[PDB]
């Protein structure tokens, strides 16, 4: 399973079977055959394997990283602190990449499930995707293949000086 | 290996190598200052011993 808040789905509304003709469709027979022949032995084997899982219940944990100081409060050419800052920033970089991938999955799943009216019915996912791509592009784009926290901080200082000059010239 | 082992082993490696790098820079600046000034123990090129000088009363007084 997963979490239905980070991976949202609108509630499924299937219509009732309302047959108009008198000819029986093959799909009811095929669903009954797929339930008897296929679904029940798969369910029996899954119940067997699940009962074998319950005989030995052990666990794996999610790795927690406590927050070390970032690159802004590392002294210049102090490798014992800026190493920790660089590794922290690379882990945050992987996390931000996977956040953008999750929002891509939301956008693609909305474009599939809303059918033909997805241009109207997926403006929320499109706006979320636009926001997260704008934030990811302001944060990590144009760094290069030798990306570092020094490069990203220098890009942030360049962008903040551009924003401050645009604010002062509009004063 | 554990990520703890790699992480703290990398921190020890970085401490040793940063200490060596700052000491190499200090070594170059010490060599520069000692060759320029000549007041350190290195680059002490030999001069004449003063123990070779004879201080006995010589044959003529004006010396």
């Amino acid at each position: 399973s997963w979490d239905k808040d980070v991976y949202p789905e609108p509630p499924r509304r299937t219509p009732a079977p309302s047959p108009q003709t008198s000819l029986p469709n093959p799909i009811t027979y095929l669903t009954k055959a797929f339930d008897l022949l296929v679904d029940r032995p798969v369910t029996l084997v899954r119940e067997f394997i699940e009962r074998q899982h319950a005989k030995n219940k052990y666990y794996y944990y999610h790795r927690e990283f406590r927050r070390v100081p970032d690159i802004t409060e590392c002294h210049e050419k102090d490798v014992l602190c800026m190493f920790e800052a660089e590794m922290q920033w690379k882990r945050d970089y992987k996390v931000d990449q996977e956040i953008v991938n999750i929002i891509q999955e939301r956008l693609k799943a909305c474009q599939q499930r809303e059918g033909e009216s997805h241009r109207q019915n997926c403006a929320k996912e499109l706006q979320q995707f636009t926001q997260v791509v704008k934030a990811y592009q302001d944060r990590y784009h144009d760094l290069g293949a030798h990306y570092s926290a020094r490069k990203c901080l220098a890009k942030q200082k360049q962008r903040m000086l551009a924003e401050r000059k645009a604010t002062k010239e509009a004063a | 290996d554990a990520p703890e082992k790699n992480y703290e082993r990398t921190m020890a490696i970085l401490q040793i190598e940063s200490e060596k790098a700052e000491l190499r820079l200090k070594e170059l600046e010490v060599r520069r200052l000692m060759r320029a000034k000549g007041d350190g123990p290195w680059f002490q090129y030999p001069t004449i011993d003063k123990a070779l000088i004879d201080h006995s009363p010589k044959a003529t007084p004006d010396n």
